[PDB]
RNA sequence: CGCGGGGUGGAGCAGCCUGGUAGCUCGUCGGGCUCAUAACCCGAAGGCGUCGGUUCAAAUCCGGCCCCCGCAACCA
RNA sequence: CGACUCUUAGCGGUGGAUCACUCGGCUCGUGCGUCGAUGAAGAACGCAGCUAGCUGCGAGAAUUAAUGUGAAUUGCAGGACACAUUGAUCAUCGACACUUCGAACGCACUUGCGGCCCCGGGUUCCUCCCGGGGCUACGCCUGUCUGAGCGUCGCU
RNA sequence: ACGAUCCUUCUGACCUUUUGGGUUUUAAGCAGGAGGUGUCAGAAAAGUUACCACAGGGAUAACUGGCUUGUGGCGGCCAAG
RNA sequence: AAUCCGACUGUUUAAUUAAAACAAAGCAUCGCGAAGGCCCGCGGCGGGUGUUGACGCGAUGUGAUUUCUGCCCAGUGCUCUGAAUGUCAAAGUGAAGAAAUUCAAUGAAGCGCGGGUAAACGGCGGGAGUAACUAUGACUCUCUUAAGGUAGCCAAAUGCCUCGUCAUCUAAUUAGUGACGCGCAUGAAUGGAUGAACGAGAUUCCCACUGUCCCUACCUACUAUCCAGCGAAACCACAGCCAAGGGAACGGGCUUGGCGGAAUCAGCGGGGAAAGAAGACCCUGUUGAGCUUGACUCUAGUCUGGCACGGUGAAGAGACAUGA
RNA sequence: UUCUUUGUGAAGGGCAGGGCGCCCUGGAAUGGGUUCGCCCCGAGAGAGGGGCCCGUGCCUUGGAAAGCGUCGCGGUUCCGGCGGCGUCCGGUGAGCUCUCGCUGGCCCUUGAAAAUCCGGGGGAGAGGGUGUAAAUCUCGCGCCGGGCCGUACCCAUAUCCGCAGCAGGUCUCCAAGGUGAACAGCCUCUGGCAUGUUGGAACAAUGUAGGUAAGGGAAGUCGGCAAGCCGGAUCCGUAACUU
RNA sequence: AAGCCUAGGGCGCGGGCCCGGGUGGAGCCGCCGCAGGUGCAGAUCUUGGUGGUAGUAGCAAAUAUUCAAACGAGAACUUUGAAGGCCGAAGUGGAGAAGGGUUCCAUGUGAACAGCAGUUGAACAUGGGUCAGUCGGUCCUGAGAGAUGGGCGAGCGCCGUUCCGAAGGGACGGGCGAUGGCCUCCGUUGCCCUCGGCCGAUCGAAAGGGAGUCGGGUUCAGAUCCCCGAAUCCGGAGUGGCGG
RNA sequence: GGUGGAGCACGAGCGCACGUGUUAGGACCCGAAAGAUGGUGAACUAUGCCUGGGCAGGGCGAAGCCAGAGGAAACUCUGGUGGAGGUCCGUAGCGGUCCUGACGUGCAAAUCGGUCGUCCGACCUGGGUAUAGGGGCGAAAGACUAAUCGAACCAUCUAGUA
RNA sequence: CUAAGGCUAAAUACCGGCACGAGACCGAUAGUCAACAAGUACCGUAAGGGAAAGUUGAAAAGAACUUUGAAGAGAGAGUUC
RNA sequence: CGCGACCUCAGAUCAGACGUGGCGACCCGCUGAAUUUAAGCAUAUUAGUCAGCGGAGGAGAAGAAACUAACCAGGAUUCCCUCAGUAACGGCGAGUGAACAGGGAAGAGCCCAGCGCCGAAUCCCCGCCCCGCGGCGGGGCGCGGGACAUGUGGCGUACGGAA
């Protein structure tokens, strides 16, 4: 048999992020002094829309508080950011939406976004268009914090890491439907070749491992084990349940 | 429409002269060469084609330089001297 | 040891040769040393090569070299062999000590191969047939 | 081929690791209860797959055999 | 007789078989056994009075120089030479020369852009501009120069 | 009323070798029996192709034709009714 | 005016199949918090998703709206925990021997064991008793393997019997439509029932319309006809009039008869078992190829254990041993 | 009376004409201004007065010398000639095309980078001393130079690709008049051509492409296949079902 | 002589062979032995040539040609004049890009091609023809490609484009020393102090960005390119060439 | 005294040459579906990205807005404007349903005529670029991958075996 | 015997190249694909595939010249055995 | 806070040289199949062969025993004959398959580290003089530099050697 698409996917080429028309990385300030010490505050100049991604984008300036320049950053846009807005960044920021702070100063249950998974990396999750992760408790000795990822898994990560303050602004996102084949081709068309998924049973053997036979049927448990080879390991991944 | 409706749409080239073996087949995309393999620094051959080796060989074209070499190598290697003059 | 150079199975044949992880290369990894050391520089020649250390995934080796125009070993009778032109690249031919031990070569009837000039040529004077002129 | 376990009234489960009563349900013959039916409570059968031994005494701990399935195994 | 058709014979057509030739291949044997950064092999482009192809040659381009030999080359003109003069043509070739790409070497192949020195026009260096020449690639050895190190040290 | 080679197992000899000499364990032999090839003079062996291909066969089917007429259709002889 | 299918716009087998096939928005799942999920790569502190972070990525099944999605985990899968422990390789440990060697304990992952999961693959029968005619079964009991088809639907694109039976459509209907279900072998996201709009989709009937026909006829252009000029190709054992016979079981040649007369032109398709292609339907080959799996050997990848990289300190705990 | 022609480049200056989310006075409900639609306004509407940008439009130097249309001459000719004149006045249109500008709508689509140039913040620094300098993001004029390659023709029923002068395929610019909704179909002008690898003579059958048929109207055929009917516009009228 | 033809004469059962005639012009034959790439009717055999078919099918997609004259030996097809038509501005028109590469233009020929013909042609033989500071390429970068460092690989080499990197050779001002031109001044280079990044070599569009040329005339064939006349852009200038 | 042996029992072999027959080698000659190694192709076509170009005339009439009328407010009707559309007829363009027409040694190794679907967005297309063979790519037909695709072409193994 | 270091000509191979010699070899469909302007013409985008084609005569002495036809083509004449 | 040695690591259009690529019949070092046979086929066979990669030479390689032998012992390496189609390997099938000795062609042996002993007694480069310089060498002169004690040169290597 010839190898299947998905597999065909680790290749790339055709399946490859169209990073033409995105605007840059999504991510926070790098760690210095001012920020660990004290705060540092910029200027939200402008809203700028991301092709590809559910959220917009908040550019702010900051002084280097090195060398005589301004400093472009491409921050994630909580609800509620204005152009002209100052917005703080530092350790000791105030307490409000707009103002990225370390996790383990602020007391628990707030609500931040795009939240740091390792101190140093500027941001890693919860940060996709509306999510957001709660803090349920703190830990002074070995500087633990527990937050609660939108997925609904805890996590324990360490205390010096950093969230901004809020939700991520373009909520409500998944709440209208497509309507539309050519609204779900454009959509699509900014990220990546993906959306014209041919389901498996159509195909033809050769290309698939459920395909074949003179009914559109499966044959086989759709149920695949976890440590599955590539070209089998399709269908319901490890599931361990399948019904409602 | 595979057919003739499918040989009018031929304009643009994908090979050109190479500037190492003079053969169209300097790939224009690939930016190499394959009759000779241009940008590698060896000369492609190949012994599963006994027929393409003699075509581009040593006894080919002009010895512009290893036939002196072959005049001199019976004469004995000598410089530097003359012949005796009237 | 040597992974076979093929994509994920793609051995199509007997089933002899499906191994591809346990095989092993039939030259030692001190002339592997020897033979890299030579590529990177070709005006010079190596003599031999010794061990200084290994790891768990790093073998290191040091390999002598040899300029062979210099005047201190050009005008010296005892070391002026390595400048003819026979000893051209010989980690490539495997004459260096690490090399000489992979090919299996040596007296006596523990090899009864490497009998002619090398195990190839071994293999060449058992496989001509020699037809004389009056059979 | 070698590591295991299990076979029980006319039918389904114990009691076996520790020997001291072959037991519990369900089908049957009946007896009670309620004015009667139904439901319920009770008495009675009829049986430890097989051989031998250790033992005060065996279905029980042992060894060998018939009927099964769990595994791992395979050059006439 | 006719016209048409068949066979045979002569002669004339299509065709190039057979035969005899052969500056060519195949095989074996002998001697030697030699490429290149002082730029290999190969490729491109040009060169004759009339020159398309082959061969030869490289802006000195059907060959230059020297040696040997000695009256020609030639398809047609032409003109050198006196062969009583190193002298027409040939072979040898040991001197000189050898355009561009090409390991290809300033950067990439569009034949476009560079820089550092020297020289001549610009000028009488005072910067542009033009022309010519020599350099400017990687890997690596010995040595030289300038450096770096909260490496090991002494002087301070 | 049952089974060749090779392999394995067991049995037997004060049996031979175990490759420089000697001893022992082991191993290889010699002879006999067993462990089986039921396709039973003894390969180790699941399907599908309507996406199929190759070499063949009228040694061999799916038409017609050929012999025969079981069957079908048709026509007779006797005569219980 | 109706029936079926697909909701639709769109795409599809360039060169026989434009569709009811694919796709599609919607719906429901599965895995993954980054040393991760899926995948590529011979290789690497490699690479794509990822200029990404669960409103995301990757793998699925179904196919608009409305309504509903019933039962079954026995089987095959997937997944969960687990000293409650059968099996279990390498390495290490203990014992015997002069040693190779043998034995024993220990014994990971995975298989078994025990739960979960059917919008996972899938399946959804009988028998017996049983209602005031009969019939049937509202009810009760049993297996095989876990229940035995629930809501709905149909002689369907799905019914062998079949042209099932009834009504309508016709003067006449194996067609169509509307009902019955006993359904060889309907059926619920292998989705069932519908369903406004639409379809170069598949069928039935009605009006108009007509050479489809009754039943053919006539006209025009360009060919075909001839001539000036130029001019091939397929095919060709030889060639060519038939009846019967036999033959290798259908003759152009053989036999017996009929008989036959130069050279041709325009049609014509009866024959030449005409030509085009070593039949592809069938079989054989110890000839292959594509695909599948519960075929026989393997293997990439992946999980687990040991050795080395692999250092330092402190408690505890299991076995062995000493042992009252 | 029918047809042809009836004009001015780039570069600058001036003036029309558009646009401003530019400014000054002033403060408005009895709300006002205003477009096709919108839309705007005490964060300043109207009303006045100014400022900036585009100015491809007109005039002006170019520039009437040249070009074009007529008429008449010179040179036998060989001549890039010599003269006469003219190249004018206006209006229109949902007119077609291009361009500029304003405004609106759509996106689970937000719609490119770099070379290069310019402006601003700053004042590290410079020059001169009472007639002169440094400066002149060069104000006007003046001098020199701008090196290398392609430039012919076809661009398609004959110069390309399809074995060919092959009804096939091949990416683009401009687009007259009439009829007509139309860049639809048909006719004509400018421009282009000889009917597409040949002509002549007849008008047989069978053909290919068009048509017509008295009466019936699908009785033909597997099957309304083909052919045929309706068809544009205006005024009425328009059912079942349905998301 | 070989070879070939033969209505001649013959021989041998036969394979074949010997003479006669004609063509031909240069080598050839018998016997004894030796050796082989040694004998053709087929293989849907290979190469080459030639027949019937056969002067046959055919030279029918897109409405259409006619008259007179000229050249010539020759005219249905060439040219001119007239008439009638068609393409009907999304053209059978006027220009380009890709591609073609002399096919573009003049003269001459009609041997071969233009499936008839041809006085004609994109056929042949002679010559000629493409002129740029302003039109493009050249410069920039996109999707991407691709070195150095680094890593991998037995290996040609492979991975990757900022990733395990001492990745700048540049610049202002000042000090030291020197030469150059009238070493007053300006200029040159070497060292020292000082400042310094920018994301990496490089390639990548004749439709992306990209400063700056238009009118008339002129050739058999080139013209925003040649001439005439009007401008415009860039770079330079030391003594600044002049004014403001 | 029995038994097995290719033995002895007063040799017969060696070398050379020829013929016949068998075997291995290409093996009397020609013939496959195949398999492996190394390279060449995205100028056709399949898809993604970048940079450009283009798509008459009309039909239906969504939001929003204006006016009038009816009323008791609640609010509702009427007449306008408006131009939204993976809307409709339809041209250029794209493609190929039907006549199973023409042709079918053709204009053509897939074209032509009429009749057709769509024609503002899942539209078409140029150039550059990326994906290369057990691989690519595929709105999925085992389609396309240079007239070749249920595994392209080129050369070798190879004169593969039958 | 003395490994974990090293050097060393000769007897050996040679279908490439240079210069030769020889043949119980083939003689232009044979012999190398190529006796000749052959890896040429030509074909495919490319990797690659890849031909056909020898002979006048001793000496061109290659037919001067007349005539028909425009000419290709003829009749004469002439050269050569 | 600096200077001066040493070690490691850089920049050079530094001074002077060196390697790249091609041919590739023969050779060396890797990598490396399937056709085919076994009347199938999977071990086997094809075959360490075709293909791929690197490297030189006129030859290459190998080469002077950690050898063969068990003999009354031979004695580097290379090639021929023979051993031999043998021992042996092999679904013990197909098939695969050496080596000793002997006769020949040729025949040549040696050098280091270490152990040690000698005043680094050694070597490379730059300047000057003489000779010849068209395969840049010999001798002399230079408190002229560098390498070298983290070891150069002489004696000296298993056949013993050194004093
Ligand atoms: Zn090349």
């Amino acid at each position: 048999g010839r190898v299947i698409r998905g597999q065909r996917k680790g290749a790339g080429s055709v399946f490859r992020a169209h990073v033409k028309h995105r605007k840059g990385a999504a991510r926070l300030r790098a760690v210095d002094f001012a920020e660990r010490h004290g705060y540092i505050k910029g200027i939200v100049k402008d809203i700028i829309h991301d092709p590809g991604r559910g959220a917009p984008l908040a550019k702010v300036v900051f002084r280097d508080p090195y060398r005589f320049k301004k400093r472009t950053e491409l921050f994630i846009a909580a609800e509620g950011i204005h152009t002209g807005q100052f917005v703080y960044c530092g350790k000791k920021a105030q307490l409000n939406i707009g103002n990225v702070l370390p996790v383990g100063t602020m007391p628990e249950g707030t609500i931040v976004c795009c939240l740091e998974e390792k101190p140093g990396d500027r941001g890693k999750l919860a940060r996709a268009s509306g999510n957001y992760a709660t803090v349920i408790s703190h830990n002074p000795e070995t500087k633990k914090t527990r937050v609660k990822l939108p997925s609904g898994s805890k996590k324990v990560i360490s205390s010096a890491n950093r969230a901004v303050v809020g939700v991520v602004a373009g909520g409500g996102r998944i709440d209208k439907p497509i309507l539309k084949a050519g609204r779900a081709y454009h959509k699509y068309k900014a990220k990546r070749n993906c959306w014209p998924r041919v389901r498996g049973v159509a195909m033809n053997p050769v290309e698939h491992p459920f395909g074949g036979g003179n009914h559109q049927h499966i044959g086989k448990p759709s149920t695949i084990r976890r440590d599955a080879p590539a070209g089998r390991k399709v269908g319901l991944i490890a599931a361990r349940r399948t019904g409602r | 429409t595979k057919g003739t409706s499918s040989f009018g749409k031929r304009r643009n080239k994908t090979h050109t002269l190479c500037r190492r073996c003079g053969s169209k087949a300097y790939h224009l995309q690939k930016s190499t060469c394959g009759k000779c393999g241009y940008p590698a620094k060896r000369k492609r051959k190949y012994n599963w084609s006994a027929k393409a080796k003699r075509r581009n060989t040593t006894g080919t074209g002009r010895m512009r330089h290893l036939k002196i070499v072959y005049r001199r190598f019976r004469h004995g290697f000598r410089e530097g001297t003359t012949p005796k003059p009237k | 040891g040597r992974k076979r150079p093929v994509p994920k199975g793609a051995t199509y044949g007997k089933p002899v040769h499906h191994g591809v992880n346990q095989l092993k290369f039939a030259r030692s990894l001190q002339s592997v040393a020897e033979e890299r050391a030579g590529r990177h520089c070709g005006a010079l020649r190596v003599l031999n090569s010794y061990w200084v250390g290994e790891d768990s995934t790093y073998k290191f080796f040091e390999v002598i070299l040899i300029d062979p125009f210099h005047k201190a070993i050009r005008r010296n009778p005892d070391t002026q062999w390595i400048t003819k032109p026979v000893h051209k690249h010989r980690e490539m031919r495997g004459l260096t000590s690490a090399g000489r031990k992979s090919r299996g070569l040596g007296k006596g009837h523990k090899f009864h191969h490497t009998i002619g000039g090398s195990r190839r040529a071994a293999w060449r004077r058992r496989n001509t047939l020699q037809l004389h002129r009056y059979r």
